[PDB]
RNA sequence: AUGAUUAGAGGUUGGUGUUAAUAUCGACCUAUUCUCACUUUAAAUGUGCAAACAAACCUGCCUUAGCC
RNA sequence: GCGGCUAUCUGUUACACGACAACGCAGGUGUCCUAAGGCGAGCUCAGUGGGAACAAUCUCACGUAGAACACAAGCGUAAAAGCUUGCUUGAUUAACGAUUUCCAGUACGAAUCGAGACUGCGAAAGCAAGGCCAGCGAUCCUUUGCG
RNA sequence: UCGAGUACGACCAUACUUGAGUGAAAACACCAUAUCCCGUCCGAUUUGUGAAGUUAAGCACUCAAGGCUCAGUUAGUACUGAGGUCAGUGAUGACUCGGGAACCCUGAGUGCCGUACUC
């Protein structure tokens, strides 16, 4: 015996959730190839970049200081 | 339950419009999309080699994935008591540009430009005119009402 | 007509109903992948028609097609013999005219130094300037005006690419690079089998030298890599 | 008056034998010197089979003749039958032939092995401007409103002949 | 319109009751007609999205994947 | 209880997103194709309106699909996706990566977007990892391949 | 030499298709030919190759009808979301608070623009 009924008011308890913002899970996984191995080497740079920037800092903060 | 394929209960949903059939415009081929921007999900048939499924019809999302020739689609469905973002899967031809966002595109353009105009700019050019508010109107044609049979 | 249908009758495509474009070869062609995003496609559209020949390299925008670098075979007679205009060799020389004047509105002057002035039997293609040949609804027959300009763009800096499989100097296995390099230069024979006994019979393409004909085109061929401008005179 | 003369298409004298075999063993030979080009074949799709031709079986030898050396083959349709035939086979666009039960009733020969065939000048006149009807590139419309009708045809019917 | 559903006004195709002259009902031919499922971006109610500190700018990185 | 259908497919039910039931209605399925696959080119179908020794077919008109598309039905397609021909095996391996539908967001089945080869058909851009979407099967066991 | 002319097009009938009119330069167009690649059973189609020629078709320009597009109605009509211890009849009917058509008919007009060249 398919009803339905009760349904509609059961998801709306307890809330039906938003979804969550493009923030979350964005994996750019499964996707397209040629893209995400670009977007993989430029992270790899970008974070030789990152971890560099930081050994200046710290070198600059100390004699400067 | 004795029918429920992936193409079930839409006749008049993948149904060309009327005295539009056909090929896909060379526009829909000539699109540009990222992965970001927003897209109306409107499968079309006479293409019938990528169309979603019914669901995701008068759907519109964000681009996560543009393949060569597929522009991979995220659009959230409420399933029951939560969304899922799904990730859809079509060609571009299944695809449009979602203007949904030009309402302040355009306007922010304007607006700022003006604002900017407005707090710094060059110069404050006059805007749109105010609407709802009294006056001591002069009429030009009286008239009345009682009945017309 | 009369009644009803004319009601739910859809006109088709307004070139297709009369005109030219083929909106299943058309949608191939500027077709691109989404991936390059708005990368540049530059077609090869070439038109023979009776007269003359023409020949644009064209991509599409949304604006509509935005022809760059058009060159006809209307402007090299200002260069060349002006008697054969729908000529094989003629399609040829338009070839390199409309290869050459794009690299020098691209302002590629690397890539400039084109392919070897003679006739290839064939060249592998790609770095150069690329584009997509576009014959329309002119057929693909085993030589043609369509191809001559073809490989007269390739042979001139392009980098249309192409098979030998349909070449005049084609067949059952390869292409010929005798009987390409007679027909992209000249082959007047044609002319010095009739037209040159033409007198030797009664009354009847006159003021041709079929000895000088071969090289009345390769004058001009070393001439556009030197005067790409080469407009007919105005005025 | 140079272009809106009338000149006769093509004349394909069509055979429309039975079923094939034995049947058909000479008709092509003895059509190949009619008009110097092959005569066709007709795949049927309906095919009555009362006469005995079934679907894609070879009954109807068709031909093809057209250009000068079918206007010279047409002195043979204007030759056997007086010359003229019943103005009631000109067509609604203005086509007309002859015909005859005797193959050898022309400079053809009756030979033995062969059976007593025939053939069946079917022309069809019409002015310079069809080859803008049918073009693979760049068509257009028949060019309606100025071509050969049942009125213009009995003019040609009987002016060139 | 895909179909209708059909009789009312009379006139190509069959059989036929007639004295090359005539109908006769079907098919048809027409102006229609009657009232229905098939038609049309044709509602109301719906529903998908977006809407302010990086969604626009003025800029500058780096690998340049794209394109010469 | 006999009778008949549980796995599935289209329309309808079904109410203009989606979802939606009934021994609820109407129909189909458990296949069939080395071409009925793939591609390129050429062509335009059902019908009709008239025409020719024989007498169908060659004639040209007008022909928005009234046909065809392996089949049920529905969408869809007209310089084709149908018709004819050509050349072919992409109906293969797929590093399978992701996704869709069923969904519990689990299989399965069928699809979609890809990648890597190796390829075929094309002048080319492109097209093809079957014939769209029904046509299918866990643990264990047997069995072959894999080295 | 100026509007348009070809060829490329984007919207896709205001652009369609009809009976004509119209074509002044060019430019398409049919046109000549099997002297070659070519594939035509065919010089039809196309595909070698050019200009005796021709506006006869084609094509763009003009009017001027179905159809199409825009509106005036149609009509606050049908229909509809919501609300009655509304009224009867279990037929929808009105009301109130709103949304609000369509077919038709009387109209309006019957394409527009965008890149190169050429004049
Ligand atoms: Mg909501
Ligand atoms: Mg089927
Ligand atoms: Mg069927
Ligand atoms: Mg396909
Ligand atoms: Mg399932
Ligand atoms: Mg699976
Ligand atoms: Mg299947
Ligand atoms: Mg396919």
């Amino acid at each position: 015996n398919h009803t339905n009924h009760n349904q509609s008011s059961k998801n709306h308890r307890n809330g039906i959730k938003g979804p969550m913002p493009l923030h979350l899970h964005n994996s750019k996984r499964g996707s397209w190839l040629p893209a995400l191995v670009n977007a993989r080497r430029v992270r790899k740079h970008n974070q030789k970049a990152a971890l560099k920037k930081r050994r200046e800092r710290i070198a600059a903060f100390a004699a400067k200081n | 339950v004795h029918s429920y394929g992936y193409k079930s209960g839409t006749r008049h949903l993948f149904a060309k419009k009327f005295r539009k059939h056909g090929a896909p415009s060379v526009s829909t081929i000539l699109t540009n999309i990222k992965v970001g921007d927003y897209v109306d999900v409107v499968a079309d048939s006479a293409v019938r080699e990528g169309m979603p499924h019914k669901y995701y019809h008068g759907r519109t999302g964000i681009v996560w994935n543009v393949t060569p020739r597929g522009v991979g689609v995220i659009i959230n469905k409420p399933v029951r008591t939560r969304t899922l973002r799904k990730r859809i899967c079509v060609r571009f031809e299944h695809v449009r540009k979602s203007r949904c966002q030009e309402a302040f595109k355009a306007k922010e353009h304007q607006f700022q430009a003006y604002l900017a105009a407005k707090k710094a700019g060059k110069a404050l050019p006059p805007l749109k005119k105010s609407s709802r508010m009294g006056g001591i109107v002069r009429p030009k044609n009286v008239e009345v009402l009682a009945r017309r049979v | 007509k009369n009644k009803a249908y004319f009601k739910r009758f859809q006109v088709k495509y307004r070139r297709r109903r009369e005109g030219k474009t083929d909106y299943h070869a058309r949608r191939q062609m500027v077709l691109q992948d989404k991936t390059k995003f708005g990368s540049p496609k530059y077609r090869l559209v070439v038109r023979i028609t009776n007269k003359d020949i023409i020949a644009q390299i064209v991509q599409a925008k949304i604006v509509g097609d935005e022809v760059v670098m058009a060159a006809y075979a209307h402007e090299l007679p200002a260069f060349g013999i002006e008697h054969g205009l729908t000529n094989y060799a003629a399609a040829y020389a338009t070839g390199l005219l409309l290869a050459r004047r794009t690299l020098a509105k691209l302002g590629i002057a690397d890539k400039f130094q084109g392919a070897k002035e003679a006739d290839g039997s064939y060249s592998a293609v790609r770095f150069p300037f690329k584009a997509i040949l576009d014959v329309g609804l002119a057929r693909t027959t085993t030589g043609a005006r369509v191809f001559g300009v073809l490989k007269g763009a390739v042979d001139g800096g392009m980098a249309v690419p192409h098979r030998p499989n349909r070449f005049p100097g084609y067949n059952k296995e390869k292409s010929s690079l005798d009987a390409k390099v007679h027909r992209d230069r000249i082959f007047g024979k044609h002319v010095a089998e009739y037209l040159k006994q033409v007198k030797e019979e009664a009354s009847s393409a006159a003021k041709v030298l079929p000895e000088s004909i071969e090289g009345m085109y390769k004058k001009a061929h070393a001439a556009i890599r030197a005067d790409p401008s080469k407009s007919l005179p105005k005025k | 008056n140079p272009m809106r003369e009338i000149v006769v298409k093509k004349l394909c004298i069509n055979i429309c034998v039975g079923e094939s075999g034995d049947r058909l063993t000479r008709a092509s030979k003895v059509l190949e010197q009619l008009c110097e080009q092959t005569p066709v074949l007709s795949r049927a799709r309906l095919t009555v089979r009362t006469f005995g031709i079934r679907r894609n079986e070879k009954i109807a030898v068709h031909c093809t003749v057209r250009g000068k050396k079918a206007e010279e083959l047409l002195e043979k349709g204007l030759k056997v039958k007086e010359f003229e035939l019943k103005s009631y086979n000109f067509s609604d666009t203005g086509s007309f032939g002859f015909g005859i039960d005797e193959h050898i009733d022309l400079g053809i020969k009756y030979d033995p092995s062969t059976g007593i065939y025939g053939m069946d000048f079917y022309v069809v006149l019409g002015r310079r401007g069809e080859r803008v009807a049918h073009r693979k590139r760049k068509c257009s419309r028949v060019g309606h409103s100025h071509h050969v009708t049942k009125e213009e045809a009995m003019k040609w019917f009987e002016k060139v002949h």
